[PDB]
């Protein structure tokens, strides 16, 4: 169950 | 309005006429959106995450409605589990955290 | 404070005396912090987002001073590429989203 939206760039 | 966090910050978002529920998201720099269509040019980019990456669109100015804030911005479109409004957007909206 | 995001809402955290660099993430659940030793029993966990998932220890009742306030709950230890403070100790220190 996917809970942690950490998002970067590149 | 003050966003407590005891649950998810979700709120509806508007883009393309289409309604969605997203997630406001200070751990993201950009705004990712689940796969969807959407007219226009758009260059491929990859995106990290917590343990893996995917590959997106990324389209350029784009109307997109938040929370009732009509702004204009970059939208990445990918297999994304949830909606993500990153800092990109959130600071149009003029979103901060307050401790 | 209020924090604007227009750069990664990072802070300065402090657990047992260690000094650590964190991301402030209201699109994450829970907290989960680089490798290290804490102290006390442990349970395996899987946690994910965007792309695969990472299998983590979850250890309870660790205090953590966040940019000043010292709280106390679950924190969850793997190789996230980064620090992340989520909505457990968020909510703990009274943080909200505000516009």
């Amino acid at each position: 169950r996917p809970g942690n939206f950490l998002q970067s760039r590149l | 309005p003050q966003i407590t966090l005891w649950k998810r910050p979700l709120v509806t978002i508007r883009i393309g006429g289409q309604l969605k529920e997203a997630l406001l998201n200070t751990g993201a720099d950009d705004t990712v959106l689940e796969e969807m269509n959407l007219p226009g040019k758009w260059k491929p980019k990859m995106i990290g995450g917590v343990g893996g990456f995917i590959k997106v669109r990324q389209y350029d100015q784009i109307p997109i409605e938040i929370c009732g804030h009509k702004v204009i911005g970059t939208v990445l479109v990918g297999p994304t589990p949830v909606n993500i409004i990153g800092r990109n957007l959130l600071t149009q909206i003029g979103c901060t955290l307050n401790f």
